[PDB]
């Protein structure tokens, strides 16, 4: 099973520096330029960080 | 960069060049930027302001190619809606979209739903010829892909890194047919590559594009032409004699049999056939696959390497590399990337994940299967569902 899709997964909210947001497997290193921020969760709880958390698609640098 | 950056430099290099041709109109460089500015004159009078979304409800034709080019000269994102479409789904792109203008033509104007400006692509108005001017971060369209159809929310860097690709090689002397819908983006390579290499792009006439129309394009000087993997199909087996004199044949989308690219090679020695794949999310396409003249396919027909620019990656379930001859979950990255889907921030963050070999970038997972040849194609290996 992709690990990505595993409802049943653990999984880790990841920031970069323009503010997106990524879900992440929690059994895999945290690639280097993000931070881990929430988790490890369920997948649906991670969604709903990232739907409550993540208000803005637009890059922070675009912002200014 | 963005497209109209690039377009700009044709327009400064050769000006009178033809740059679209409808059924009796011809445009020239200069003509058609001129019109868009004057588009983009009424979007800037009427309040539209920088990152607004302008949904597009038009036939294929030069008034087409303006309006697109005028809503980036206003620095909005143009939505494209097909006109063939049911009135619920055109009112429902409109409004997940966040579009408060719309533009179409007379023909269309029954099209506009309820409560959205309508603007009439013919209709004169007073305001001034002006433009804000396209950004790379901007936004540059919204297209939407399916349940429910999803708005896939894509930057002008990402279709200037497509459309000014040097991979598409394609020159002034080109003329590319446009048939393909532009609510689908294979219309980013029918309109925007040939615009930013000097070539004219060529409007194709009302229906279907079918062989004896293909023929009759070529006859009439068009160099290449993208046709959907089942329009390919359909015509290489009953007509592959209809490609020769194009210079490229590029097709690609749902699956193409190595079969039917053999029998277009066989009947047609000179054309280049060119396999594209990708998702909305990526841009038109991430890899591709070139026959060059004279060349025979093999058994299977790659979906072939990453573009210029642009990087892939075939992950086991772990996430690790696989090697060579193993089938992996397929993730694309480096340019090309939307930002994300459109209200759906959820929905972005699954899709579009970390990229570890790149830091702080993403990776957009295809949900394809794929494996790596020795020499560093690919293959496709169905979906992962």
């Amino acid at each position: 099973t992709n690990p990505f899709d595993n409802e049943d997964g653990s999984f880790l909210v990841l920031v970069n520096g323009e503010g997106q947001h990524s879900l992440w497997p929690a059994f895999a290193e945290v690639p280097d330029g993000w931070t881990g921020v929430h988790g490890p969760a369920s997948r649906q709880d991670c969604l709903g960080y990232v739907e409550q958390n993540w208000t803005d698609l637009r890059p922070k640098s675009l912002i200014s | 960069s963005t497209v109209p950056e690039l377009l700009a430099r044709q327009v400064t290099r050769a000006p009178d060049a033809v740059a679209v041709v409808d059924r009796d109109r011809v445009l020239t460089y200069r003509e058609l930027d001129e019109l868009a500015g004057r588009l983009s004159g009424r979007l800037i009078g009427r309040g539209v302001r920088r990152g607004d979304r302008v949904a597009v409800l038009l036939d294929r034709s030069a008034d087409l190619v303006v309006t697109l080019l005028a809503i980036w000269k206003a620095g909005a994102a143009y939505v494209p809606v097909d006109a063939g479409y049911p009135a619920p789904r055109v009112a429902f792109m409109v409004a997940d979209s966040g579009a408060s203008r719309m533009v179409c033509s007379a023909a269309t104007r029954d099209g506009v739903p309820e409560g959205i400006e309508a603007i009439v692509v013919t209709d004169e108005e007073a305001f001034e010829a002006s433009a804000a001017g396209a950004r790379p971060g901007d936004l540059a369209y919204v297209m939407y892909t399916s349940g429910i159809p999803k708005g896939v929310a894509v930057p002008h860097r990402s279709v200037a890194e497509l459309a000014g690709n040097p991979g598409w090689a394609v020159e002034p002397g080109d003329a590319v047919l446009m048939h393909a819908p532009y609510a689908f983006d294979a219309s980013l390579f029918e309109i925007w590559v040939p615009l930013v290499s000097g070539g004219r792009v060529v409007i194709a006439e009302p229906g279907p594009v079918d062989a004896r129309r293909l023929r009759e394009a070529i006859s009439s000087g068009v160099t290449r032409a993208y046709l959907t993997a089942g329009s390919f199909r359909a015509v290489a087996e009953e007509s592959p004699e209809s490609f020769a004199g194009l210079r490229e044949v590029l097709t690609g989308g749902d699956v193409v049999p190595a079969h039917a690219v053999a029998r277009v090679r066989s009947a047609c020695p000179r054309v280049r056939i060119r396999h594209l794949y990708g998702p909305t999310e990526t841009t038109v396409c991430a890899t591709w696959h070139l026959l060059e003249p004279g060349d025979e396919i093999g058994p299977v027909l790659p979906i072939g390497r990453p573009l210029p620019g642009r990087r892939a990656q075939v992950l086991d379930a772990s996430l690790r590399a696989v090697a060579p001859g193993v089938i992996g979950d397929l993730y694309l990255s480096g340019a090309g990337l939307a930002d994300g889907y459109l209200r759906r921030a959820g929905l972005t963050a699954e899709r579009f994940v970390a990229d570890p070999s790149a830091p702080g970038a993403r990776m957009y997972r295809t949900g394809d299967l794929a494996q790596w040849t020795a020499d560093g194609a690919l293959l496709f290996a169905g979906r992962a569902d």
